[PDB]
């Protein structure tokens, strides 16, 4: 499967990129991240800050600083061998058609379709708040890929050193209709395509489940009956632990 | 002149890689870069110049601020040669390279090529003129062969960013005929009024 | 320059043998130190898991104890009880006049060597052992290092008490 | 008088990054930050330098790689200097040893207040992380710091330069705070994935559990151990419930 | 690949060193002593000739 | 609490470097026993004070 | 491809759209006229002149006369052994997608064989054989229970071009997020 | 659990002489009584299971399959005869 895991210390150094470059009013930060992503499953193992200097009135304007990827990748190289271009990132919170001539840039300086990593650096998300994509072929397009923890044993048990379902899964779900919802209103002002497509197809496949749940109650239903077994067993083990406190309780008082 | 920081900006219309100078206009423009380096590099021990390409393939940042000339001669030949100019874009980008300079002493001035022949509108430009005065910057525009075809806008933007020309600007035009360009524009005030030409 | 190099040599540290006995598990491993314990140990990113395949002897950090490379397989290998000669000092003209056993061992030490063809053919497995015996050096001796050097066999002569050395597993190693 | 480092979130993850990817190697970088008064020294950021074998030795700290690194770093509005190093050992423990010594004495000469920071990633698998904080005899305000008092005014006039540990807390902000929990909608996808492959599956599920228990139920028979037998019941029960709550 | 040698000290231990240029080559061989550091486990110098024990008895008349 | 408190005995506990095996040669009268140690060579020990 | 860029000369226009126009009557490979509406072979070059068989077309498949498809077809394209066949390919896919869309609402997707046969205009027999050669190709991925008289279809439709369809979604994306909306108030709840 | 930390000596677990205590003989012929983890029992452990001991504390940290064979006394386990009785 087509994966990317990310480190906590490039979200954390993302964190630090958007107080540290004094970016302010919803402008753009960008840096570089690196690891290893020769394969088709993207590990970001580190990341750094790019000069970056946009104008208020044109964000067709930047300046970036293209020979300080290529020399601070040099540096990199240097200190560990695991630390290769793959991608870059920005501070979000959506997507822009000048992510694109960006992308373009780094295309040259990759081994592999140029990572575009989306940091949000506001917190104000649900779960993991960082969306992962790569640019390839639509013009040109974004497109979006799984993105996960990473794990290093020493890592995670560092990032909870410094920090020492049901109703969440359901309620996410309908926050995703509402959202469905408010995207198709929109787009019936913008009327009076892609999306039109999916929602009919969705419609097609709770209705068409009906039918079906009423098979799994009756396999549910020797589920509840072997739970009361069940109990039963368990029940057997703590009756025990009562007879031998039992027996010390008794031994206790004659002494 | 001054002590000062230069983004370079190099045009490579299509113009440019085909006669109109001797033998190519290409390489015209490459003699002229390393007179421009030496000669104000030779005037004072600080000065770093950058080099950005707008005719090309969008307007790119080729090299940074540097004191060696082998640098900006390396990036000047890895160029695509072919395109069309984005002037307003590429003075506002050079403006955006030059916060970040080298050292802080220097002031802040754009040498750009003009070959090509532009187009821009006149009530932006003049807003460019100062906003490059928002940031206390100047800017050189070596013009040629936009006098054979077109009007020069140039001029009314020279005027515009106008302070006094120890501080701002200079209008540096060149005929265009046969005659290496770095000579020519060494008799417009470049290569003249300098400590060590 | 030469010799401050070699004082460059010696601020890098020592590196202690073992032998793989048995992966435990790709991330962990048991190997048993040239220095006699057996120990869980490590490995390091830089080496790779194929090339930790057991039997293979490897390099251990000194008091870190994780694999900080592997050299090729061996038991740690012998040339004073495994003392090698190649080739023999006399040819097979220089003690003309033994001819029958000259015969003899010519076409079952050398032959099978030359054509194992035959021998498959026909569908016999190939002569696997040779015995001499006789008083030694009055022809034996020179059978034996004669037969080597036609063939260009490395000879290796073993010392018989050298292989009963008092400690633990040593005799069985040397054979 | 009494020192307190605050080392960072950003700055930790670093350390231990690099310091468990070297191994049994030692890296060692440099610690970028303020030192502020005699109380507080701030580490904020990190870099490392070039990895070594050999201990930490005074040829081997790049005089080319700091100064390079730092100017590029004042381009990325990174300009707060160089408190101090760490430095890791896997396999020997959180402590100096006399050629870290060299390497930090050195340092001191340079700054006045620098320390040496030693992480052992053999012991940030304890379920915390061993790290320590370290400088030599400096004095000019640790002139009350090693019925007393005579001891340490001879300790201090007896020989300059003996190591000493110095106090650790860990000072963090609350966007990094809330970014190391939300770790822990792709969340959504997956909960609920497993949760629906389960079901399609819960038919053998099923059976296998009944012969666990059948075993279970035997096992406590012939025992007439306890807290095995109880937790293997355990499982079971839980499992079930999660299968009813499935569907 | 490396110039390997294998000693194997006096404490019933087996190293792998690389050779220093403050030996030969040709002074590597079994029965013969060599120094080798107590800490670096690098042969610092070729000792005199024969390993172990010189004869254990002999009577020597000159 | 007590379960607590327990396991943290334990992670003391486990910090020691261990007792050697040992076979007595014999008591004596001394308060002393003669201890052919496995590990090591013999020793002669002092018992207990509970004993 | 052609539109945006590249040989947008008339010439290139007129040829191609004449070669658009015999090959979907020949063929039954791609949908039905939707293809056709939405980009142009009559709109950016002429409406008559071998262009009035499309208009012609869309109306012959809808009603499913085949004096129309006989009138529609002039020497050339008819002449061609090929495309008679794939007139009924064509007639009834679209014909299948009517009946469809208007049965499904919640997730009805039953059809008769008097539904199809009306649909049609052949008897049940005829309809028997061509629904098996359709199926063969794929074009429906229900199945035929032959005694029954009874189709259950399993979806295959495209359900693409909007204006009515958008109405009716409009409509059953609001119940469904109601219907959501109780379950997650339960689970609120407790 | 998690603060004994490898690397280890291999042990083989003797006997249990009580809760939470065993005698353990290591395999360089040196028998120890030692302290063994809370989270490893009598019924988790064997007379003769293999186990993993702390090099200078000397506890039981792990529990290891047995599956070591000596290779310079040779013991040899043989996967693949290929020989039949014909």
């Amino acid at each position: 499967h087509e994966k990317v895991t990310i480190a906590p210390l490039v979200l954390l150094s993302a964190l630090d990129h958007y107080e540290r470059t004094q970016t302010k009013e919803n402008k753009r930060c960008v840096g570089v991240i690196l690891g290893d992503a020769n394969s088709s499953t993207i590990r970001v193992t580190n990341s750094f800050a790019l000069p970056f200097e946009e104008d208020e009135k044109n964000s067709d304007v930047w300046f970036l600083d293209h020979n300080y990827i290529e020399n601070m990748n040099e540096m990199c190289k240097k200190i560990n061998a695991k630390e290769k271009l793959i991608g870059w990132y920005h501070s979000g919170p959506k997507l822009r058609a000048s992510d694109l001539k960006i992308n373009e840039l780094f295309k040259k300086y990759t081994q592999n379709n140029p990572l575009l990593l989306i940091v949000d650096v506001k917190q104000q998300g649900v779960g993991l708040p960082t969306d992962a994509y790569v640019a390839i072929e639509q013009e040109k397009t974004f497109l979006h890929l799984p993105c996960t923890i990473e794990a290093e044993e020493a890592e995670e048990i560092g990032v909870e050193h410094l920090l020492r379902i049901r109703l969440t899964n359901q309620l996410k779900s309908l926050k995703g209709l509402q959202s469905k919802l408010k995207d198709v209103v929109e787009y019936l002002d913008k009327v009076i395509h892609t999306i039109l497509g999916k929602l009919q197809d969705v419609f097609n496949l709770n209705n068409l489940q009906k039918a079906l749940t009423v098979k799994t109650n009756d396999e549910l239903m020797v589920i509840y009956i072997s739970n009361l077994v069940r109990s039963i067993i368990a029940f057997d083990d703590l009756i025990e632990n009562k007879i031998q406190n039992k027996k010390i309780q008794e031994q206790r008082v004659k002494d | 002149m001054v002590l000062e920081a230069t983004v370079l900006v190099i045009d490579n219309s299509e113009y440019s890689r085909n006669g109109d100078f001797p033998r190519t206009r290409f390489e015209a423009q490459i003699d002229s870069v390393e007179f421009i380096f030496q000669a104000k590099r030779n005037s004072n021990p600080e000065n770093t110049v950058g080099l950005i390409s707008g005719a090309g393939a969008n307007p790119r940042v080729l090299s940074t601020f540097t004191a060696e000339f082998g640098k900006i001669l390396a990036g000047l030949h890895d160029t695509q040669i072919e395109g069309k100019l984005h002037m307003a874009t590429a003075l506002q980008i050079a403006q955006l390279t030059l916060k970040h300079r080298q050292n802080k002493v220097q002031h802040q001035r754009i040498v750009a090529f003009v070959c090509s022949p532009i187009s821009d509108s006149r009530d932006e430009l003049i807003r460019l003129a100062k906003t490059l005065k928002k940031n206390n910057v100047a800017v050189d525009i070596i013009n040629f062969g936009e006098i054979e075809q077109n009007t020069e806008l140039l001029d009314e933007f020279i005027a515009a960013v106008n302070n006094p020309q120890e501080e701002t600007s200079h209008l540096l035009t060149v005929t265009p005929g046969p005659r290496l360009l770095y000579e020519n524009i060494a008799s417009s005030p470049i290569i003249l009024e300098e400590g060590s030409s | 320059d030469k010799t401050e190099n070699d004082i460059k040599a010696l601020q890098s540290i020592g590196q202690l043998i073992g032998e793989v006995m048995k992966e435990l598990s790709e991330e962990k491993y048991i190997v048993k130190a040239s220095s006699g314990p057996r120990y869980i140990v490590g490995v390091r990113n830089s080496v790779d898991r194929s090339k930790l395949k057991k039997g293979v002897r490897v390099t251990l950090d000194i008091t870190t104890l994780t694999i900080m490379r592997i050299l090729p397989r061996e038991t740690d290998p012998l040339v004073y009880n495994m003392t090698s000669f190649e080739q023999g000092e006399i040819t097979f003209d220089g003690i003309g006049g033994l001819t029958e056993q000259i015969r003899e061992l010519r076409e079952v030490i050398e032959l099978p060597l030359k054509n194992p063809e035959i021998f498959q053919r026909v569908g016999i497995k190939p002569p696997k052992g040779v015995l001499l015996y006789g008083p030694p050096g009055t022809g034996k001796t020179l059978l034996a290092k004669a037969v080597a050097a036609t063939i260009g066999a490395n000879f290796i002569f073993s010392p018989a008490s050298g292989i009963v050395d008092k400690y633990i597993g040593e005799s069985a190693r040397i054979i | 008088t009494k020192e307190t480092v605050y080392i960072s979130s950003i700055a930790l993850l670093k350390m231990l990054k690099h310091g468990r990817a070297g191994v049994p190697m030692e890296v060692m970088g440099l610690m970028l930050g303020e030192f502020v008064d005699d109380y507080t020294v701030n580490v904020v950021d990190v870099f490392a330098m070039p990895q070594s074998g050999t201990g930490v030795s005074v040829e081997a700290v790049d005089d080319v790689f700091q100064a390079k690194m730092m100017d590029m770093l004042k381009q990325t509005g990174r300009d707060q200097m160089v408190v101090g190093w760490y430095h890791s050992h896997p396999g020997f423990g959180c402590w100096l040893s006399s050629v870290d010594v060299n390497t930090q004495k050195s340092f001191e000469q340079l700054n006045s207040r620098a320390v040496a920071v030693v992480v052992d990633p053999i012991q940030s698998v304890k379920g915390k992380v061993v790290i320590d904080a370290f400088r030599l005899i400096d004095t000019g305000a640790l002139i009350n710091n090693l019925l007393n008092k005579a001891n340490i005014q001879a300790l201090i006039h007896g020989l300059n330069r003996h190591y000493y540990s110095l106090n650790i807390d860990y000072h963090k902000t609350a966007k990094e705070t809330k970014m190391l929990m939300n770790l822990h909608y792709e969340e959504k996808e997956e909960s609920n994935l497993a949760a629906t492959k389960s079901m399609v599956k819960i038919a053998e599920q099923y059976s296998k559990r009944i012969e666990e228990e059948k075993e279970l139920t035997e096992e406590e028979l012939k025992t007439r151990p306890k807290k095995h037998l109880s937790e293997t019941a355990d499982e079971t029960l839980e499992n079930n419930i999660v299968s009813v709550l499935t569907a | 690949v490396g110039k390997a040698a294998v000693v194997k000290t006096s404490s019933r231990q087996t190293v792998f060193l690389p050779m220093v240029g403050l030996v030969d080559p040709d002074k590597l061989k079994p029965n013969d002593l060599v120094g080798v550091n107590k800490d670096s486990y690098l042969i610092l110098d070729t000792l005199p000739s024969e390993f172990d024990s010189r004869v254990k008895a002999m009577e020597v008349d000159e | 609490n007590d379960k607590v408190r327990f396991i943290k005995d334990e992670l003391r506990l486990l910090q020691e470097p261990g007792s050697y095996v040992g076979e007595v040669i014999k008591i004596v009268s001394d308060k002393k026993v003669l201890v052919k140690v496995q590990p090591e060579g013999k020793y002669i020990v002092d018992v207990a004070k509970d004993i | 491809t052609l539109e945006p860029s590249t040989s947008i000369t008339l010439a290139e226009r007129q040829q191609l759209a004449y070669d658009l126009s015999i090959s979907a009557l020949l063929g039954d490979k791609i949908y039905n006229f939707g293809e056709l509406l939405h980009h142009p072979i009559m709109e950016t070059i002429v409406n008559d002149s071998n262009y009035d068989w499309l208009f012609q077309l869309l109306n012959a498949l809808t009603v499913g006369d085949f004096d129309k498809f006989d009138s529609l077809i002039k020497v050339q394209i008819s002449k061609i052994p090929i495309l008679a066949q794939h007139e009924s390919f064509l007639r009834q896919k679209i014909c299948l997608m009517t009946l469809i869309e208007t049965v499904f609402v919640k997730n009805i997707r039953m059809l008769s064989f008097e539904d199809i046969s009306k649909a049609t205009h052949l008897p049940k027999d005829n309809v028997e054989h061509l629904v098996m050669r359709a199926i063969s190709l794929g074009l429906l991925k229900g199945s035929i229970d032959q005694v029954n008289e009874l189709v259950t279809i399993s979806w295959v439709q495209p359900r693409i071009i909007s204006g009515d369809q958008i109405t009716k979604m409009k409509d059953r994306l609001v119940e469904w997020n109601d219907q959501v909306e109780k379950l997650g108030k339960k689970m609120e709840a407790r | 659990k998690r603060i004994q930390s490898v690397p280890l000596v291999i042990g083989q677990f003797l006997e249990p002489i009580d809760q939470n205590t065993g005698i353990v003989s290591s395999t360089t012929g040196m028998s120890y009584v030692v302290r063994i983890l809370s989270t490893l029992d009598r019924e988790l452990l064997k007379p003769s299971m293999s186990v993993a001991l702390h090099r200078h504390s000397n506890a039981l940290v792990d529990i290891l399959p047995p599956d070591s064979d000596s290779s310079i006394s040779v013991m040899g386990e043989n996967e693949k005869p290929d020989v039949t009785y014909a």
